[PDB]
């Protein structure tokens, strides 16, 4: 089937996870060390745009650090290294002197 | 988790079998169907195709799985104990390359213990499959065809 | 003026009853939401019940 | 030789494997069907690896 | 009794398997999960790695 690209087009050690949504829509979510590429099983590359930034994917070894689950339509992605953090300065009422 | 369209449904009392490509389902309610308790379970994962006409002679269902040419018939035995569904085993393993390809009907008789597959790849022949089930043990299976001219 | 205060009392009794009936509602509706989600069936009929 | 297999992933009937040469990266499928030929024509299901 | 971190979990259908370095767990509820009936049992002791 169609060639994906150059030798270095994918990561040196990428994390690749096949996507099976439909009998017509089937894909491969390959994670470069920095960034994502997504090809159809026909070989055509479906471009990915990163709204809301990335810097979540960027990993030295994405094979070990990425855990994904492919639900019907879209996939949830966890970077094992990134530590979840509470959002300060988003309080419900800033001070609200109760009395 | 996989958008599977529904193609075939074979009604039985107690359970209805839903057959998507790559995912199979059983619709059993207990008591009345009564919307509330309708239930559905993912039993088996074997592959069915769009032109795989299933015709269930008894507890078990025969459906043709087309290859590039020379389709191979498959059999799935719907067991009431959904714990032992196992999978759909091929019945043309000993005789592949036999059925021409485009199958437009699968007919059989439960009493006479056979099912006939007739295909438009070779219109003349009726591909007889005669079986003898003895207390869930397959004693004999024979594949042959009838040529009317 | 007594009955006017008494009207306010019946307003409070109705108000307390509505909250008590509302506590059972969210428990009952919340519980049904659990089983429909886990029923893996979806559709219009489950939205209806 | 010099070929790295990045990921082999299987749909129920056939598996799609993407592998990297020292010049390119390819997508290709391995089909496990019993007798069927992979391509039109193809007299006897040839094993040519690409 | 042993502080075991949880690394792998595989959901089947009515039971979740929790795998920790040297102890394994099954998360089964019966009926609805519901928190009140969540349950967890220490089934096996074999060794898994990171």
């Amino acid at each position: 089937l169609n060639t994906l690209g150059d030798n270095g087009a994918l990561g040196q050690a990428p994390y690749i996870h096949l996507i099976n949504r439909d009998e017509h829509e089937q894909y491969y979510a390959v994670f470069t060390g920095s960034g994502i590429r997504v090809f159809d099983l026909s070989g055509n590359e479906k471009q990915v745009r990163y709204p809301n930034g990335s810097n979540y994917i960027k990993t030295a070894n994405p094979r070990n650090d990425l855990r994904m689950v492919t639900v019907a339509d879209y996939t949830f992605i966890v970077n094992r290294n990134v530590v979840a953090q509470k959002n300060t300065k988003s309080v419900n009422l800033p001070n609200y002197n109760p009395n | 988790n996989r958008i599977a369209i529904l193609k075939y449904a074979v009604p039985f009392s107690e359970e209805l079998l839903i057959w998507s490509d790559e995912a199979q389902f059983v619709l059993t309610a207990s008591g009345t169907l009564t919307s509330k308790s309708v239930e559905l379970n993912l039993t088996t994962q074997f592959d069915v195709q769009d032109r795989a006409r299933p015709f269930g002679i008894g507890r078990n269902v025969y459906f043709a799985s087309p290859r590039s040419s020379f389709t191979s018939i498959h059999r799935y035995y719907a067991v009431q104990d959904v714990s032992s569904v196992k999978n759909a085993e091929d019945i043309t393993s000993h005789v592949p390359n036999y059925i021409p390809n485009g199958v437009f009907s699968i007919c059989g008789s439960g009493t006479e213990n056979f099912c006939s597959v007739l295909s438009h790849g070779d219109p003349s022949k009726i591909f007889m499959y005669k079986f003898l089930y003895l207390n869930e043990e397959l004693r004999q299976q024979s594949w042959s065809h009838w040529d009317f001219g | 003026a007594d009955l006017s205060l008494q009207a306010r009392s019946k307003l409070e009794e109705a108000s307390a009853e509505l909250t008590s009936q509302n506590m059972q509602k969210v428990q009952a509706i919340g519980s049904i939401r659990a089983a429909i989600g886990e029923s893996m069936l979806e559709g219009s009929s489950m939205d209806r019940i | 030789e010099n070929v790295q297999v990045l990921a082999c992933q299987s749909i129920s009937s056939d598996m799609y494997v993407i592998l990297r040469n020292e010049f390119n990266t390819f997508l290709a499928r391995i089909s496990f069907t019993k007798n069927a030929i992979d391509l039109q024509g193809e007299p006897y299901r040839a094993f040519m690896d690409m």
